[PDB]
């Protein structure tokens, strides 16, 4: 097809691309912040049940 | 012809990309009509299609199987789009075990049928002669055990293979049958010619296990 | 036109897949971490029983 057809849609392919992997790098640490916590309270509460 | 045909044979890294995951291939086949068609719709078939992807990287006479990149996601979308412009899509991916064992196939069907085919050739002329030994041993077992049943002894017998010219069999059997006839029946004897195989009647068939027409004297007639 | 629309997609392509590599390697380290900072704590607990034992 015809060159200003082409460019419109080189510009709208690669900003689907990032903004993928954008929003999918955002879950994964973010669900990092919470894997971190409730293992460590976890962890902490397993081992203090047996020191008392 | 495609319609259950995907090419692994014309591959390439750049109109067939899969590295990852984000960009796919998806191939069409687009009849020729609809080629000009296809060049036109390829973009709005969804969104996030890649630019001047569309080229045709094979061509056959009803059909021109076209290559389109894409988005995965977007692939369901592109695909029920093309079934409705009336265009029939291909799948086929660039993972490199599916390019592998299409290719694979190809060659494992052709090494097959040669080596097959090459010992094939060889055992029926091996079997062939085997089987006409055999033949002919029957034949002259049949022949002796027969000429014992019917003139009984001497167990001595004069016995000879006449070869005929082709086309003369009716006429030499005729001659026979008058010379040697009255030794196994004086009566039970009449004038025959050539040989005759039927599903018919029994009779005519030359045979001590089904009902036949009693030949005057021994005699077997062999058609190669 | 073919092998330019590929190409500054590809080169993106490269740089969205390590983004996503990144991520994993945060979420990787969190679970790590998460064992060094409750190990940090559940020691501290410990001499404190203790202390208040070896006074009792």
């Amino acid at each position: 097809l015809t060159p200003n057809q082409v460019n419109d849609e080189l510009n709208k392919m690669q900003a689907f691309i990032r903004k993928e992997a954008e929003e999918k790098a955002k879950e994964i640490q973010l669900k990092a912040d919470q894997e971190y916590e409730i293992e460590k309270t976890n962890i902490v509460r397993n081992e203090t049940n047996n020191i008392d | 012809d495609l319609s259950v045909r995907s090419l692994h044979d014309i591959v390439k890294p750049e109109d067939f990309v899969l590295n990852s995951e984000h960009l796919t291939t998806v191939l069409v086949a687009v009849p020729k009509s609809l080629k000009s068609d296809f060049e036109k719709s390829y973009e709005t078939l969804s969104k996030n299609v890649v630019p001047a992807s569309a080229s045709v990287i094979a061509e056959d006479a009803e059909y021109v199987l076209f290559n389109v990149h894409l988005f995965k996601k977007n692939v369901q979308e592109f695909t029920t789009a093309a079934r409705e412009k009336k265009f029939i899509p291909r799948e086929f991916n660039y993972s490199e075990e599916l390019i592998d064992q299409l290719k694979k196939e190809h060659d494992s069907a052709a090494s097959l049928e040669q080596s097959l085919r090459v010992q094939l050739v060889r055992l029926a002329k091996t079997a062939y002669v085997d089987v006409f030994i055999n033949w002919f041993h029957i034949k002259a077992l049949r022949v002796y055990v027969e000429s014992v049943l019917r003139y009984g002894l001497p167990p001595h017998f004069n016995i000879k293979i006449i070869a005929v010219p082709p086309k003369n069999l009716s006429k030499c059997k005729s001659e026979l049958i008058d010379a040697f006839g009255f030794l196994g029946g004086n009566a039970f004897m009449k004038d025959k010619k050539g040989k005759i195989n039927k599903q018919d009647t029994s009779l005519h068939q030359y045979a001590s296990l089904v009902d036949t027409e009693y030949e005057p004297f021994v005699m077997y007639i062999i058609n190669l | 036109s073919q092998k330019n629309g590929i190409a500054t997609l590809l080169q993106a392509e490269k740089e969205a897949h390590e983004i996503v590599s990144k991520a994993r390697k945060y979420r990787q380290d969190k679970l790590k971490q998460a064992k060094t900072d409750a190990a940090k704590e559940i020691d501290s607990y410990k001499i404190q029983k203790d202390k208040e034992l070896k006074e009792f």
